[PDB]
């Protein structure tokens, strides 16, 4: 019933400006104080900003004060972060979240709204090198796990950057079975990834597969389909 | 700008365990706004505990929440498998703002040891096609998360192009990890097979494939 | 010795047998003492300190507030009650708002509504009292007699005294005597009260600076304030003087300070004294004092010393006080000491009549060694006129134009 | 419906062709717009706001030194010179100051000293420009006939329109047309100009809050200022206007910042406007606008309904607003929708003869569903009246007395 | 030329109170910004805080606001730093140090006089445990050293809290080959150190050594003697 | 708060080494006050840098310093033995302050092995007497400071009263390190003898003393 969606993430020069934005859907978005809060990758929650429900005040971390700028438009339940001057320090997936501003119950009304719901959070890299796209390779199953009781399939995406790549299977119809492995970093400083899914040996001339790769900093949708080695 | 949070804590399923979250007379000790939220790796934060002492709808019981002068206290009580994660505190501030903490990764002791499963993947025709060859071993579902790795080509060790990442948590607890090998199809096509070999507290599994 | 640099200098002189003679000792300023037959002295008052000063009342002239949180009920529906509105260091206010169908209430008309938010006091200025019994004067004195180094530099050997002597008075103690060693020693008896009527005045602390201020004044800030010292947190009374409650929405108004205070207080201020405290106890600058001197027990160091044979030499060509007088350095090469300088001033090199007094009081070199170090101070007349010092043809003249303009 | 909440609203009611109606526009108030065979429309200004507003000069009230030096001359050796008294960055002051042999010079008289510190402003004050270029007014409007969740709450109406639209208006573009689905549009031409001049006026920013202010009071302002912004470091005019130069010493004086002066400009501030900024672009409460409706293209839902012929209930109980209409909210469980929703008052329930005039004209209902929820109002006659809703014996009657005060 | 002596170092309560005094000597104390800085044994040096030559102004660092208060007399050529509310954060080693002002040549003055002359610094200790005396044994010369070139000899001294002792060997009239080694943390709590000097066997019914040990927390000043022995 | 100077330089002998000191522009970039100081383990601190590039009289001009924005750097070139040393920047501050850096250890490669001499001491029979015994083992100059110490009682090991000293720098770049053992006159009597052992860099030294 509470949906947050994050965008506006990707690739930024360093030093430069960018708009994160976050939609709200299926509650009372004038009344919930919304923040901000980053991570970067592998490291402690940082809160960035608040604003309330109304707009009337906003307030910001001392390592953020004066570049980043809160706001909202509540007629279209939609919240900006507008961050300006940036550095390789604001790389971090960043959360767009949301308490709600009543206490007693349609009678109390309270500034600590504490933080409730948290949106998926949108990725802000910081680097100055530019955005390559992914290379969508199939894995087929073996040339022995056709005659047995289960097999692997996957797909792999090769070279890419930024963070971060998605995989679904069947237009989104599987997730039974599917490990989506962390990409690695390769000393060329490139990303690669692989997404591996394991089937019964018994459903592989009836079952199709496809992979639905996404990387939307290069914007890059290959859908892959798998099929047994010839 | 910090919380103080303890780095590690560790305690054997069922015991009790504590978590620090010290702060100043400014956002613990001023007021009674401190929350503790729940983070599973790769997942979002999960609210447990807010105004210091009071849970949400749909949180599990064995969470309580303590806090006496300017240091608040989560306590983790009936330890079990599922509380393997990170855990951050949160306060207001009597700068109108608010503040987490270090956070505090939270490992359950006793558990079982599992053994790497590995799949191995060789080539696909189109990357020969494009010059380039990777050979994809995938380690996972193994505790602990510490694997060695090694690449043999029908022989010796191998040393160009192995990369492999760091182990990975996953959801059941266990680790993951990846390790591709890219080299030149003639590398490739010269050595009649390679292995990925994987040890792991002295067992060592071994998975081969071959041009064919 | 003291004094000859100070600008506010005021020379004094006793009578033949006087015993006491009356002064007026004053921050800023320097009291010469000149007697016959008496070594002549100088007494400065150099500081004026209280301690042990008990807190009065603090107000709060920087502020912020802090969780913010309102409560509403719809018309007929009962009065609002908020939590806090209980809590000593929150500022609350009531209200009625206007109500309808749009915000919730089933009814139109005024509803209640109440708003608290936390007081929070960033910077508050303290006043203290002052007892006459915590009052501390450092009298400081110096005897014209030798040296230079020991100008207003060198005042670490004091403590071995001869010249140099400090005294400290309370208005529980006004009585002090000061030894002199070899020159004998000074009475005091100096009468506080006339030096600053401290009953209607209260000492203010403010960001590491300090006043003195009217006690009416104190009493009429318009700021938060509370009465004692810390008791932990503090209970401010007046909240409503720095914060103030604006807008009439449904379920809340908005909570707002006003700034810092310190510039219109700073402003406000300026027409008081100033103060110092190093420390934690404060040092006063603005003072007065009357002073009363007995001198029976004064003397030189008591020889007829045969006067100095050897010849002396100027280091420092003579130079010109603030008021008129001469200050001479000379340096001895002679070993026949502790002997009588011979200096004087003449108007004649025939008849070497003495015109013009000597401030420096029988001017004796101290040391026995040859290559000494003397300072004397002389008063001359006006016009033209010749320092001599020494005796015989090894005796050095300067010339000297006392213009008196 | 908009409005009817609102305290200062405007009742019009245009003609019968009328085609155009003149209305004023305010900030805190509606207008409700009424015609003959014309649908009741509720419009309000909402927000005036500016953008692309430039800075014109910055001043600061808070500051802090560092860095402090001195440099001193004896008496007659040329005057002193320091370093940073050509640093455009730092504050230095030149004086005499009474030296003697006690503090090292061969002369007693004045020696020269220069004094400099570092400054720095921590807290500063903008001001910024407003030509009425870059103005912005949104005008919202609803339309009576729908519901009641969709009140002043559930402002995400204009997605589907039909009833609620927002129009924006600028000086350089004052014709607007607002489509309203089945209902038609309606014209807009708002002569801005009556608002307000702001060829004197300036838009002030401090700690976030904001004022608007007359030019000439800002251009007095004795603090140190510079024009922007900041162009990486700021080279601050003036910096005496919060800097002061005390003491005497014989090698330095103390440099010293005036408190805060947050504090004076809040207080004389308060007599001027106040003003909002998300984001970054200005927001004033302080308005007025004069419009001019063409609604020749307005027009009920065009079908002549055959008439509610089920049964009505009232959910909430009717009440009386500030102005003397009655709202009533309706349940409806009938099939044959859309109807005409038959609602009268009668001071005679025999002869029903219709007393007082509907302000939601030709009530619809406008589902075909059963148990629909519809908002009426009426302006009632003086005296007793029976609000009747309905046909037959499923109609619903509730007795109502208006005071008329 | 320029000596500056620390005192009133040792073990404090937590949440006390301690006064630190350093004494100058050797050059015109009423010319110099005086500060002090303390070092936690092992960690990096931490400004406390100054006070200017004729203490007009004084400043502290953010860690002591409100807690220390550094002052001094002039006339004594004193400096103290009261510290009070203390923590066992605060447990270091204190050293007094002074930076001139005369920046142009007896013509400037100037604030920021940078660290010249430091001080040798006194250490404290907050912990709520007890001074413990040291306990003083000799370490004779090996039973197959008498006889050769070289040999070495030494003093030991157990279990005593808290730091530091000090050794001197002949009243401190020898230094030539004295190695005093670090103390030992003990699992009980207390330290223990050892001092060796290296002779030649010549000397050793002739020459006499007597290591002087000083532990000023408890006030013990045992010398004790040690002598050669063919057993 | 803090000046942000790195944790180790290493730099073959000749060789010129850098050192940071990154700070604000309320501090380093803001004014040219920023100086260095030079100390050796358990000694008084030494200024080698005042004013960013001013060095005092009696310091050798192979310090320099420089500054360039918000960091200043300080070279040390012609790198020797009596560099190993640790080094920390400071700066005034635009709060009337000073502050010093996190500080810097600088270790000179290449340095030639020193092997350890030591010396092996029984209890005193005044010790003996006082009813306790403790062996006292002392290490000194030695390079680099890695030393294993065991204990046998004549043969098999020992586990009670082994106390070791770190490793403790010393004047002449060489290590010292001591090492007691606390045992009861009834075991020092039992035993036939006590061997205290060292292994450095391989080699292994032996002492033994008994109640001979």
């Amino acid at each position: 019933r509470v949906h947050l969606v994050e965008s506006g993430g990707g690739v930024v020069q360093p030093g430069r400006s960018l708009r994160l934005s976050c939609v709200a859907s299926g509650f009372a978005f004038s009344n919930y104080h919304m923040h901000w809060v980053r991570q970067a990758p592998g490291k402690g929650l940082e809160w960035v900003a608040i604003i309330w429900d109304d707009g009337s005040d906003q307030y910001y971390a001392d390592s953020v004060k004066g570049r980043f700028t809160i706001s909202r438009d509540n007629s279209k339940n939609t919240l900006f972060l507008q961050m300006n001057r940036l550095r390789a320090e604001d790389t971090a997936l960043y959360y767009c979240v949301g308490g709600s501003s009543a206490y007693n119950g349609d009678n109390g009304w309270r500034e600590a709204a504490s933080l409730d719901d948290w949106g998926q959070g949108t990725l802000v890299t910081v680097s100055s090198a530019s955005t390559k796209g992914p290379s969508v390779f199939p894995l087929a199953p073996s040339s022995k796990s056709t005659s047995g009781g289960t097999a692997a399939l996957g797909c792999l995406v090769k070279d890419y950057f930024p963070e971060p790549v998605t995989v679904s299977w069947n237009s989104g119809a599987l997730t039974s079975g599917v490990h989506t492995f962390p990409a690695v970093l390769q000393s060329s400083g490139l990303y690669s990834l692989s997404s591996v899914v394991t089937v019964p040996s018994s459903s592989l001339g009836t079952q199709t597969y496809i992979c639905n790769v996404n990387h939307k900093p290069s914007n890059t949708k290959v859908d892959k389909k798998v099929e047994p080695k010839s | 700008s910090a919380l103080t949070q303890p780095a590690s804590v560790s305690g054997s399923p069922g015991q009790s365990i504590t978590i620090f979250c010290s702060g100043s007379s400014n956002d613990v000790g001023g007021y009674n706004y401190v929350s503790w939220y729940q983070q599973y790796p790769g997942k979002v934060p999960k609210l447990l505990i807010y105004d210091v002492n009071s849970r949400p709808s749909g949180v599990s019981n064995r969470f309580s929440g303590s806090k006496s002068g300017n240091t608040a206290s989560l306590t983790i009580s009936g330890l079990q498998a599922e509380d393997e994660a990170d855990y951050y505190c949160s306060s207001y501030t009597s700068r109108r703002t608010w503040v987490f903490g270090g956070g505090t990764i939270v490992t359950v002791l006793g558990q079982p040891k599992a053994n790497p499963t590995v799949t191995l993947f060789p080539p696909s025709s189109e990357e020969l096609q494009a010059n380039k060859a990777t050979l994809v071993c995938l380690i996972s579902d193994f505790y602990p998360g510490a694997v060695t790795v090694a690449w043999k080509a029908d022989g010796s060790p191998v040393k160009a192009g192995v990369e492999t990442t760091k182990p990975s948590k996953q959801s059941n607890n266990k680790y993951a990890a990846s390790s591709y090998l890219s080299l030149t199809p003639e590398q490739w096509k010269s050595h009649r097979s390679y292995s990925c070999q994987v040890t792991h507290e002295g067992s060592t599994v071994e998975k081969t494939v071959a041009p064919t | 010795i003291r004094c000859i640099g100070v600008s506010n200098r005021d020379f004094v002189e006793g009578m033949s047998g006087g015993t006491w003679v009356d002064v007026v000792l004053e921050h800023g300023g320097c009291v010469t003492v000149m007697a016959q037959d008496k070594p002549t002295v100088d007494i400065e008052l150099v500081t004026t300190t209280v301690s042990n000063m008990a807190e009065v009342r603090s107000y709060c002239y920087e502020a912020s507030i802090s969780d913010m949180a309102s409560d509403s009920r719809c018309p007929t529906q009962g009065e609002a009650y908020l939590d806090k509105q209980s809590d000593t260091q929150y500022v609350c206010k009531r209200t009625l708002v206007d109500r309808g169908w749009g915000n919730g209430c089933g009814l139109f008309g005024k509803g209640s509504l109440v708003t608290c938010a936390k007081f929070a006091c960033s910077k508050k200025m303290t006043g203290k009292s002052i007892q006459p019994e915590n009052l501390e004067y450092r009298i400081m004195l110096s005897v014209h007699g030798s040296q230079h180094s020991g100008m207003i530099v060198n005042d670490t050997g004091h403590e071995t005294d001869e010249n140099r002597a400090k005294v400290e008075i309370t208005p529980n103690s006004p009585r002090a005597e000061a030894t002199l060693g070899g020159f004998g020693s000074l009475g005091l008896d100096c009468e506080p009260r006339t030096g600053l009527d401290f009953s209607d005045l209260y000492y203010l602390t403010m960001n590491n600076k300090h006043w003195l201020v009217h006690k009416e004044w104190f009493h009429d800030i318009p700021l938060p304030w509370h009465a004692g010292a810390d008791t932990g947190t503090p209970h401010w009374n007046n909240k409503e003087a720095l914060v103030e409650f604006k807008d009439a929405h449904a379920k809340r108004q908005t909570v707002v300070v006003l700034g810092s205070q310190e510039g219109a207080v700073h402003t406000a201020l300026a027409g008081a004294l100033e103060a110092e405290m190093d420390g934690a106890k404060g040092r006063l600058s603005s003072g007065h004092l009357k002073c009363r001197l007995k001198m029976d027990k004064l003397r030189l160091k008591g020889v007829s010393y045969s006067l100095c044979t050897a010849a002396f030499t100027f280091t420092k060509i003579p130079a010109e006080t603030l008021h008129g007088t001469v200050t001479v350095e000379v340096q001895y090469a002679g070993t026949d000491g502790p002997c009588k300088v011979p200096a004087q001033m003449a108007v004649d090199m025939q008849t070497l009549t003495p015109v013009g007094r000597l401030i420096t009081a029988n001017p004796v070199i101290t040391e026995s060694t040859e290559n000494s170090k003397m300072m004397l101070e002389l008063d001359p007349p006006f016009g033209d006129s010749y320092i001599v010092i020494g005796v015989g043809e090894k005796k050095i003249t300067h010339h000297w134009h006392r213009s008196g303009s």
